[PDB]
């Protein structure tokens, strides 16, 4: 029939959108760790109200190369735009050569696409039922897109390669911030895959993932830290699922090795998470608790 | 060539004619042929005008298109030798042969209408 | 004889793609070059869902004879019994306030949504594209109900009201399963236009 | 024997689909090869509606013998009765302003809208293309009214008024129930081309 | 002329058409053509207005974009000398030549539709 | 229109390998104004500047299109017809860019 679903962002959730904004229109703080997304229209309306638009353009076309000089905040400082004014033309803020944005809508509101949620649900069904003709049931279970998620629940995070030695990927991401409660609607035409059936399916998938990937990264400080946070057995009982992009490629060992070789094809012939500076806490990206009504 | 004119009775099968040919899909051909017949009536000499010839070209184009749209009509056109006679008429560029063709088409059409569901 | 007008306005809630014209565009009103909802779509989603909520026998599916309440409510005459459509669903168009708000807030009329394809065992990224109509927009529609019996109006209107709720909960257009098709209705107005009927 | 001329303008609300000529094209003219609404459709639709407005029995539904006042309006002359029509409906033409504005905005008069006929117990949506006139276009129409009897012009005009309003909240053309054919009437004018009849207190809206 | 029939018959390769071209892959093209056509019909004089010449360039732009989007359309248009024909049309600016163009293109469509899966 | 684009075919990379993927937003921006305040056109200039920064190939394009001066005169005219013609020209440029492609 019809059911209302709530999503609790256990870890950062990010959805690959395909719009990577570089140093262009990007202002960051090296001493407050906050990055300010800037209203293009309002910013340029100010630029024309000070008749420095030509200056800004001439800066824009040919970057000065010097790393410190490279940057829009530096451009604003060269034009001595007041910190009060520099705040006045800010669209929004979050806490960095490139940035990948989440999707936004015509109202530029961030939402979790129902296609991504449906794909993750089908992934658990395919893994648990060995694709019990899951190509067929795919049509009879319908997922709505998400309602808007206000900015205060958006954050920038560095991609961290959790391993024996925690590495840092060069680029960053916009992703939902912790604990966000997100509701959408689901519709059921195939009652064979009951809600409880799906729930147990998710549980089984996560249990399999636990003994195939999570138990492997033990003897890592940040790795063990996340496992301890909250508790793994209680989380196993909950319908936890990894969402969107940035989740591990995984989401017998020998066949897994061969397949991973194929997929990466050094790659021709590694865990993703995010590590916080604020609390020195790492959460792997993708995990969310999912509940029904 | 009159064997192709009385073959229509030879194509009365079971209970469809020319595999279900109806005059509803052939009315366009009759109108186009009649339009060119009136132009030929206005023409006084035998040697056809080049624009009239191009009209014949467009006619055959319509023939091919109609054959493409509908299968029974395609069978009619092929099994009655429509395209060869059209090309022959184009080759001869004579009015009198054209009138002969129109009469032939008229006989085909009328006989076809005689037998219909 | 009497005719009953229905005036109301749909608000789009999830991204919406009808895409009749199909990089796979959407239908557009050529005098305005603007999205519309081809009321055929309303009719079809309507009748399909209603058949679903009523009896839909497998034999009845095969023979396309629909439930008698459904058939009488929308007119079929495919089983030989003369039946005139008792309700007409027309098209709908953008609202003046909706277009004015879009221009004032510089809101784009269409969104291109990337749909990435990931294959198991290969995970090969081939994006696809699709267009959606801006969510939250509102169209003005009309439903024209015809009276053919002064005693059947109440029953027919009851079915229409329940069906409006079903349409709101379900998805309209294509890709309903992936999150495209959730609309709401607002500002329903009822007013008979021809005849001496009490509404 | 005077004649009252009625002019007006048809503005197409939604798509309009006559489809007379048919893959299946709509009625499109020949001298300008621009689509027109053949009057036969107009008169038929207005007649059927107005007949429905008055009484209509199954025995009346047998052989198109209808209510007598309508009959006087449109004429049957079938049961050996002397009835020639007093109101003739002409055709509609794609009026010049429409062509001009569309040209200066580069818009087609005719759209092709594609439909997906779904089959139950088959789940196959078969594509069928329908051609319909674009919205916002206009035609001009002329009606001719004949005064066979003087003291009945007003009564017939009341029936006309009802039928004209009936067409504004109905569909004219093909398959309107899929939402095509809504039209309106604008710029109504009444003149007496021939005769000595006054048509100033006379109105249609 | 009717060099169209020769091109289509030569492209009957192995049962592919121009490497799999279909008529539904031409639709907008013909549609655009038809639009211009009826506009072209309404005009009286043979000198084509500047707006119609801009619409002829717009038709060429459509052809270029469609050829870039679909490789089979590109092959069809390339071999059929369609772009040469259109350029020559733009150079000529004469109504009669345009009508001839309309006929040739329509013939192309008809012949292609004649041989389809 | 076509002339420059057929002439910038560097024997065959267009503007050193321009891809419509980069023009998408540019394309989007255009279409929005098409539905229809001069400040919007100003933001159009701005977005041209933004994307011209994004890639050198696009900047060389816009210069070889003389885009910015055209835009400046366009905003100077403020006449809706001139803007519409401009949009047509942009569409044409995009089209030929698409055709002469890898």
């Amino acid at each position: 029939k019809n059911y209302e679903v709530v999503i609790k962002t256990l870890g950062p959730i990010h959805i690959g959108s395909g719009q990577v904004m570089k140093k262009q229109d990007y202002i960051y703080d090296f001493y407050n760790s906050k990055v300010y997304m800037i209203n293009g229209n309002k910013l340029v309306k100010f630029l024309k109200r000070k008749n420095l638009l030509y200056t800004y353009q001439n800066f824009l076309r040919y970057p000065p190369k010097n790393p410190r000089e490279n940057g829009l905040k530096d451009y604003l400082d060269a034009q001595n735009v007041k910190q009060s004014e520099w705040e006045a033309f800010v669209s929004y803020s979050e806490k960095l050569n490139d940035l990948h944005l989440m999707v936004r809508d015509g109202q530029n509101k961030v939402y979790l696409p129902g296609s991504s949620i449906k794909g993750a649900i089908k992934t658990t069904l395919v893994s648990k039922y060995n694709n019990e003709k899951n190509k067929d049931i795919y049509s009879k279970i319908k997922v709505s897109d998400s309602k808007p998620i206000d900015e205060s629940n958006l954050a920038i995070y560095q991609k961290i390669d959790i391993n024996k030695s925690e590495k840092s990927m060069p680029l960053y991401r916009e992703c939902i911030d912790v604990n966000t409660e997100i509701k959408f609607k689901l519709t059921i035409e195939d009652e064979i895959y009951s809600i409880n059936e799906i729930e147990q399916s998710i549980q089984d998938f996560y249990k399999n993932y636990y003994d195939k990937w999570l138990v492997g990264f033990k003897e890592t400080k940040g790795g063990r830290r996340f496992a301890l946070e909250g508790g793994i057995p209680d989380v196993l009982n909950q319908n936890i699922l990894f969402l969107g992009a940035g989740t591990g490629f995984v989401s017998n060992r020998k066949q897994a090795k061969q397949d991973s070789f194929e997929i990466l094809t050094k790659m021709k012939e590694a865990l993703k998470g995010t590590t916080n500076q604020s609390r020195h806490t790492s959460y792997q990206q993708g995990m969310c608790k999912v509940s029904f009504q | 060539m009159t064997f192709a004119h009385e073959v229509v009775k030879s194509n009365v099968k079971n209970q469809v004619l020319f595999n279900g040919l109806t005059t509803s899909k052939l009315r366009n051909l009759m109108e186009q042929v009649n339009r060119l017949y009136t132009i030929a009536f206005n023409s006084n000499e035998d040697q056809l005008n080049e624009e009239f010839i191009d009209e014949l070209e467009y006619l055959k184009i319509k023939f091919y298109y109609e054959a493409g749209r509908e299968k029974s009509v395609d069978e009619f056109l092929k099994k009655t030798l429509m395209f060869p006679i059209i090309d022959r008429v184009i080759k001869k560029e004579s009015k009198k042969f054209f009138l002969d063709y129109c009469k032939y088409f008229e006989a085909l059409v009328a006989y076809a209408k005689y037998y219909q569901k | 004889y009497s005719k009953i007008k229905i005036s109301g306005t749909i608000e789009v809630v999830t991204g919406l793609h009808i895409g009749g014209g199909g990089d796979s565009p959407v239908v557009r009103d050529l005098q305005t070059k603007l999205p519309i909802i081809p009321g055929s779509s309303i009719k079809g989603k309507m009748r399909n869902l209603l058949a679903k909520h009523f009896g839909l026998k497998m034999k009845q599916e095969s023979h396309n004879q629909d439930d008698e309440r459904v058939l009488r409510l929308f007119g079929s005459s495919e089983k030989g019994n003369i039946q005139r459509a008792r309700l007409q669903i027309s098209d709908a168009f953008f609202s003046e306030k909706t277009k004015e708000h879009f221009a004032q807030n510089d809101i784009a009329y269409t969104e291109t949504k990337f749909e990435n394809t990931i294959n198991r065992l290969t995970a090969v990224a081939n994006p696809r594209q699709i267009e959606r109509v801006t969510r939250g927009s509102e169209f003005d529609f009309v439903f024209i109900y015809n009276v053919d019996e002064e005693s059947q109006v109440e029953d027919d209107f009851e079915n229409i009201e329940k069906a409006i709720h079903l349409l709101e909960n379900d998805y309209l257009g294509g890709g309903g399963t992936r999150g495209n098709g959730r609309i709401q209705f607002k500002d329903t107005n009822i007013e008979t236009v021809v005849g001496e009927y009490d509404s």
